[PDB]
């Protein structure tokens, strides 16, 4: 529950930051992709995916992350075959 | 026809003949791209050979006549030597090109008016503009008669000159050139019945030697006051519709009575009756018997999720 | 090989070509003297002649069946007139199922999914080298001089001894075929025929080469004019400077599309169609030396 | 292996018992896992000497095809469907062959199938639906028009033609066909109409019609939910919009999951739906946060360039953003869009797009010059007009345009507008380049054009120094002029004073060429092969003159040494050039190629060093003597190895 509340805060900072967090985006993206892969991580995938949305949305990191993280498209099509929750 | 005809039309006529000649020559392959020992020359026709072509078609009787006719074209600028211009046409194996082939293309105000008039005449000849008809004004019947008022309307409608003032001014320039002349007295172009005759006709050129959005599905035309009368054609009913994530799914498009335009068959409204052929007079309590449909559309959106609606529900009459 | 490098660069730059993964298979060439030198050995390759020989011995088919059928019907084949040859050639084609390469591509492939990918590469690679070979002038393309990659499926051309239409010039056994487009290769492609991948690929390759004609011309001019390499043109003849000028002009006409007629320029689709007819024409094929194997 | 071993032993009677059971398993109660097991058995049996198992005749070419289709093994399906085609060609087979290719993401193969149909069956056998599958919307419309004229109007042929119109984007004709036929139509076709009818109304911007149609679309359809959410954002129902989007995503579950299961390429269609959905989420912010707008535009711009260059997909995407952004508020989006329409061979739509951006109809106002306001737009129209075979007009407009540009520059140049001034120079540069290439296509090559087209390219070079194309085009122009003048001497003099005049004339054009090629080599930085070879041709021919040599000396210093590795063969060919000033600079150039990257030089040098002619081997040894000092080990190693390899090569 500690990591879950930290993720919900980072997600709310994303929208408020207004492009001032770009310098740190590559740092948080590595961290989150480390946490996205595998179900071992205690943090819920739901909130993990939600905060990643808020980062991509506010900071405007599009297309370029695909080059840095090539497994992103393979990771996100794996949830569609695994996850049962709608949200 | 005076100086206006003698000057402008003669200039026009040679250009029309030169254009007719160029098209014929291209069909005959006289003008073709050439390369002189690895030095290309596109769209070229050899001067000396051309004289032979003219003699076969009978345009020029002999070398003198061919040179004179080509010299007249050169004095106008319709043709030019591919390399440094030789001015007067010469009977030599030399490459020449037409001005209209974009080699020089010297444009002028007269040419632009002439070219536009020629293009308009093609439109006038076509069925698209059928204003040309035999009509009588001032007691005389003339062919190719089109009302000046009708022509100005056609220009705006066609889009050749969207602004009426610009269209009318353009005709005055053509009238000065003589392209269009009022049938009887050459009265200047005005937005009136004034019948005009096209003095310049492109066809038969000269010879060289001679130079529902809205949709309505309601059968009942009007129900204003027909409904207000108690009893008779319909029986009132009140429908309460609950909001949905996908929306209610109904449209009202009646001006005065605000009749229901369409209803989503799979929506909640269709489940709770709400047939297409209905009329409404009150929404969520407020009576909307006499308002616009859009105004009612504002009220239903600004209201709560659940809507109270009264349906006239005509009984198959 | 320097030329192929240039063309590969152009194909990489074009997005349409890049999307289709068009490229020429090339290998290292290192001269050591006027006589000797090193050639880079391409792995996973074998000559087309070997494949057909080994397939026909497996299936107990006679290796020289097409030749034997011709000599049986008319033993004077070499001395027959043009029309007579066309008849003899056609009689052989009608009585032989020319599907050996297509059939063996299936059997060799482990699975259908791989087989399809091998065939797509095969068809495109052939079209690419057909157009490039035409411009370069590469003749004498008998099945011993081209080999097929048994994994990627791409075609490879080797031993470019004959260039600039040398085969057409020579009096003995003149070759009238611009590039090898024989029936067996056509059968190996999609069932519909040349109308599909081969034709579309040819259009793309021709368009790119025409757009960059100046780049192609620059490479061609430098090596042709070299005095050391002038000997090949002189041998083809029967001075040397005059002969070189004509060759460059002929190559320029192909890029422009004026090769067939200097007077009239031809668009890329029209020019490609005329080339296909010349390659597939029965009359042209019959003249070709029998060692070229016009019946495979 | 078990199967083959068993199936060989059985004396045909047991084989039929087995084959009959195989048929029942495939025909009835088919399970994907069992099927793909038995399909892999049939393929394995094909490779075997025994031959394919004969089931119900024809080796089950029909059954196995149907079974592979449900397994989504589209490569097996294709192979089997080709065997049936070999036995006989039928229209039904051709249809299935086409659909297989489209599922396999091989458009070119399917197009070839249509060419076969044209030849062998003519035209009647080709249904209009076949063009629809091939995305031949132009030919499909011709087919649906021919069919709907003769045959009486039918729901199927009406929807087919309307479906083609929406793909082309002819919203005018599509909305007329809708309004004409509503009461004439059944409720089943009605629901299949509104999805296309709404697109037409939305395209024209008539929101009342759009509301009527959307209610008729079924809610269950994923597309219908999206259309409803659009009428939410038009009415500012932000709260309801978010609700409708979520249901829309839920319905995309089934489509995204199925397509993703079998390759990413099939999933692209679904991927575009979510793209447009998440863009609609960023329209709510755009309507609420004025402070976020310029960020959104940059995001929108960067996102659209990652998406694939298909015109249909772009039209969809642009229609969404156009809900809150008029085309004038973002020009570059619609210009890049028009360019795709131009490249795809649909200039009519490109023309309409450009007319909408220009504001007026240039074709109607032939006398009037093209408007100057928004010049980047005007330029796109001219280069479109050129593709439309109206070159005579385009060329004249370009001459007028540059006069306006250069006058608009001079009069408006203040200290403030420096970015504006810089942009204007960049534009004019691209204009000047078009002038040249156009002048050559229009006029030709002769004595008068070359001085003119040089004047243009020179101006272009001035206005954009860094731009590669401006230098390359100027350089190539000068080089051609040098060759042309030389041929003129050959034609007239060969076939005293003229050569000395030609010396001044050619040197007038040679010095520009050298400076240009050296600058166009550095700019390309990896695609300089053409330019570098042209330098060599010029150097060898005329470099013996002092002035051409001088320019080369400064150039050889300036140019990077990596460039020369491309043309190492051509250099050594002229190692013994009789002209001293050339050969002396060759040595000095090779010297510096030796000092860095000697591995690129040793092999061709060793061949020259043992050449029979004295001058080649003397020069090569003199260079090797200098190469030895840096390493010497390489020279000894390569000289031995090469000598031994030659001995090996011929005993
Ligand atoms: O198609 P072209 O006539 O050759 O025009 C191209 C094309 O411009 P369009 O956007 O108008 O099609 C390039 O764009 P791409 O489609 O290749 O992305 C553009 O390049 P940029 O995208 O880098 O701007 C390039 O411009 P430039 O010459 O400045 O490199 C421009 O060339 P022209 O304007 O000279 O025709």
């Amino acid at each position: 529950g500690v990591i879950n509340n930290v993720l919900a805060t980072i997600g709310e900072l994303a929208q408020v930051s207004g492009l001032e967090m770009r310098k740190w985006v590559d740092e948080l993206f590595i961290i989150i992709m480390d946490m996205l892969q595998d179900s071992s991580l205690l943090a819920k995938r739901q909130v993990a995916l939600w905060t990643l949305g808020q980062l991509v949305a506010s900071t405007g990191y599009v297309v370029e992350p695909y080059r840095k993280y090539p497994t992103l498209l393979e990771v996100l099509l794996n949830f569609l075959k695994t996850e049962q929750n709608q949200g | 026809g005076g100086a206006q005809q003698r000057e402008l039309e003669r200039m026009a006529e040679v250009l029309v003949t030169g254009e007719q000649l160029r098209l014929r020559l291209h069909e005959e392959k006289v003008i073709k791209d050439r390369r002189h020992h690895l030095k290309t020359y596109p769209n070229c026709f050899v001067a000396k050979e051309l004289i032979d072509w003219l003699i076969e078609h009978k345009e020029a009787s002999d070398r003198e006549t061919a040179i004179k006719l080509m010299q007249k074209l050169a004095d106008r600028g319709i043709i030019h030597h591919v390399c440094d211009e030789h001015k007067e046409f010469k009977d030599v194996k030399l490459f020449y090109r037409f001005r209209k082939d974009d080699g020089t293309f010297p444009l002028d105000n007269e040419v632009k008016a002439f070219m536009r008039g020629q293009r308009l005449y093609e439109k006038l000849m076509s069925p698209e503009n059928t204003l040309l008809q035999p009509r009588e004004e001032e007691g005389v019947k003339y062919e190719r008669t089109f009302m000046a008022s009708e022509f100005l309307d056609w220009l705006v409608q066609e889009g050749e000159a969207t602004t009426r003032k610009e269209a009318e001014q353009l005709c005055h320039r053509l009238m000065e050139h003589g392209i269009i002349q009022h049938v009887s007295s050459k009265h200047p172009f005005v937005d009136s019945n004034l019948l005009y005759q096209f003095r310049m006709n492109f066809r038969r050129r000269r010879r060289l030697m001679e130079l529902c959005n809205p949709k309505s599905v309601l059968k009942r035309p009007v129900t204003s006051e027909e409904l207000l009368t108690p009893g008779a054609p319909y029986a009132r009913k009140t429908f309460t519709i609950v909001g949905d994530a996908v929306g209610w799914g109904f449209v009202v498009r009646g001006s005065k009575p605000c009749h229901i335009q369409a209803v989503d068959p799979s929506g909640p409204a269709a489940a709770a009756g709400m047939k297409v052929c209905q009329f409404v007079v009150s929404v969520n309590g407020l009576n909307v018997l006499h308002v616009d449909y859009r105004t009612v559309n504002n009220l239903i959106l600004t209201g709560p999720r659940t809507i109270v609606m009264e349906v006239m529900e005509e009984l198959e009459c | 090989m320097q030329l192929f490098g240039l063309v590969n660069t152009l194909l990489a730059n074009d997005p349409t070509s890049l999307r289709k993964n068009l490229s020429i298979q090339r290998y290292a060439v290192i001269p050591l003297s006027t006589n000797s030198g090193l050639i880079g050995w391409v792995p996973h390759c074998d000559t087309l002649h070997a494949l057909i020989r080994d397939y026909r011995e497996k299936k107990k088919i006679l290796l020289n069946i097409e030749h034997r059928i011709m000599l049986r019907m008319a033993p004077d084949y070499d001395h027959l007139t043009l029309m007579q040859k066309v008849e003899v050639f056609e009689h052989a084609v009608n009585n032989t199922a020319g599907d050996d390469l297509a059939k063996l591509l299936w059997l060799k492939s482990p699975s259908s999914e791989v087989w399809f990918d091998r065939r797509t590469n095969y068809t495109r690679s052939l079209a690419v080298m057909s157009m490039v070979g035409y411009i370069l002038g590469l003749g004498d393309r008998h099945p011993s001089n081209l080999m097929l990659d048994r994994l990627s499926g791409k075609i490879l051309h080797i031993d470019f001894g004959d260039c600039f239409e040398v085969a057409m010039t020579r009096e003995k056994f003149p070759e009238k075929i611009p590039f090898r487009l024989t029936r067996m290769l056509t059968n190996a492609m999609e069932v519909t025929g040349l109308d599909g991948n081969y034709r579309i690929t040819c259009h793309t390759v021709m368009e790119v080469l025409r757009e960059h004609k100046d780049s192609v011309m620059a490479v061609l001019e430098a090596f042709v004019y070299d005095p050391l390499l002038n000997w090949r043109l002189m041998d083809t003849n029967t001075a040397l400077n005059k002969k070189a000028i004509q060759i460059i002009n002929r190559v320029r006409d192909k890029l422009t599309g004026r090769d067939f007629s200097h007077d009239d320029t031809l668009d890329v689709p029209t020019q490609v169609e005329l080339l296909i007819k010349q390659a597939t024409s029965h009359e042209n094929l019959c003249q070709c030396y029998i060692g070229w194997c016009p019946f495979w | 292996a078990a199967f083959v071993s068993c199936w060989s032993e059985l004396n045909e009677d047991q084989q039929d018992e087995l084959i009959r059971s195989i048929e029942l398993a495939l025909t009835s109660q088919d399970i994907a896992e069992v099927t793909q097991t038995l399909l892999n058995l049939a393929e394995f049996m094909e490779h075997s000497d025994k031959g394919p198992l004969p089931l119900r005749d024809d080796n089950g070419i029909v059954l196995l095809g149907e079974r592979a289709a449900k397994c989504r093994a589209y490569a097996k399906a294709l192979h089997y469907k080709e065997l049936e085609f070999q036995k006989g060609p039928t229209p039904a087979i051709l249809e299935s062959l086409i659909s297989i290719n489209n599922k396999l993401q091989q458009p070119e193969a399917a197009a070839g199938v249509l060419e076969y149909a044209m030849k062998h069956f003519g035209e009647l056998e080709i249904q209009a639906t076949w063009y629809e599958k091939l995305h031949e919307w132009e030919d499909a419309l011709v087919a649906y028009d021919k069919k709907m004229d003769t045959n009486k109007d039918d729901p199927e042929l009406m929807l087919g033609r309307m479906r083609c119109l929406e793909a082309l984007g002819e919203w005018g004709q599509l909305h007329q066909q809708c309004c004409e036929k509503w009461t004439l139509v059944n409720d089943e076709t009605q629901a299949k109409m509104a999805r296309m009818a709404a697109a037409a109304a939305w395209g024209l911007g008539q929101w009342d019609s759009m509301e009527e149609y959307t209610c008729m679309i079924p809610r269950d359809t994923h597309d219908g939910a999206f259309y409803r959410a659009v009428l939410a954002l038009h009415q500012d129902l932000f709260s309801l919009a978010q609700q409708c989007i979520d249901k829309a995503r839920d319905l995309l579950d089934a489509e995204l999951t199925a397509m993703a299961g079998e390759s990413y390429s099939r999933a692209y269609g679904a991927m575009v739906s979510c793209h447009m959905l998440s863009e609609l989420e960023e329209v709510i912010q755009y309507k609420l946060v004025p402070e976020r707008r310029e960020i959104i535009r940059q995001i929108w711009w960067e996102r659209l360039q990652g998406c694939q260059r298909i015109v249909e997909d772009w039209q969809k995407i642009l229609m969404v953003r156009s809900l809150v952004v008029s085309p004038h508020e973002d020009m570059r989006t619609w210009l890049k869009y028009a360019s795709l329409c131009g490249k795809s061979g649909r200039l009519a739509l490109a023309h309409k797009t450009l007319v909408l951006l220009l504001g007026v109809d240039p074709s109607r106002q032939l006398d009037h010059p093209l408007p100057t306001v928004h010049p980047q737009v005007t330029y796109a129209y001219m280069k479109n007009m050129w593709k439309s075979a109206r070159k005579i007009d385009a060329f004249q407009h370009m001459q007028h345009f540059v006069q306006t540009m250069q006058q608009q520059a001079q009069h408006a140049i203040a200290t403030e507008d420096q970015q504006h001034k810089q942009e204007l120079h960049k534009l004019m540069a691209r204009c000047f380049l078009k002038l040249g290439e156009w002048q050559l296509n229009l006029q030709g090559i002769n004595e008068s054009t070359i001085p003119k087209v040089l004047q243009y390219y020179s101006a272009a070079t001035e206005h954009d120094r860094s731009w590669y194309k401006a230098w390359h085009a100027w350089a190539v122009m000068n080089f051609e002029a040098v060759l042309h003048y030389k041929h003129q001497n050959q034609a007239r003099d060969e076939k005293k004073k003229v050569t000395e005049d030609l010396s001044k004339t050619l040197l007038m054009y040679t010095v520009p060429a050298v400076q240009g090629f050296f600058r166009s080599i550095s700019l390309s930085r990896g695609n300089n092969l053409q330019d570098t070879l042209r330098v060599l041709t010029l150097w060898f021919d005329y470099g013996h003159w002092p002035d051409v040599n001088e320019a080369l000396v400064e150039g050889v210093k300036a140019i990077q040494i990596d460039t020369w590795l491309q043309v190492i063969p051509q250099l050594i060919a002229r190692i013994d050039t009789p002209r001293p000033l050339v050969g002396r600079l060759i040595h000095q150039l090779l010297t510096d190629i030796g000092r860095y990257h000697p591995q690129a030089l040793i092999y061709p040098l060793t061949v020259a060093s043992k050449s029979t002619t004295t001058a080649r081997h003397n020069a090569a040894n003199k260079i090797l003597k200098n190469m030895c000092e840096h390493s010497n080990t390489l020279v000894q190693q390569a000289m031995m190895v090469s000598e031994e390899l030659i001995r090996v090569a011929i005993l």
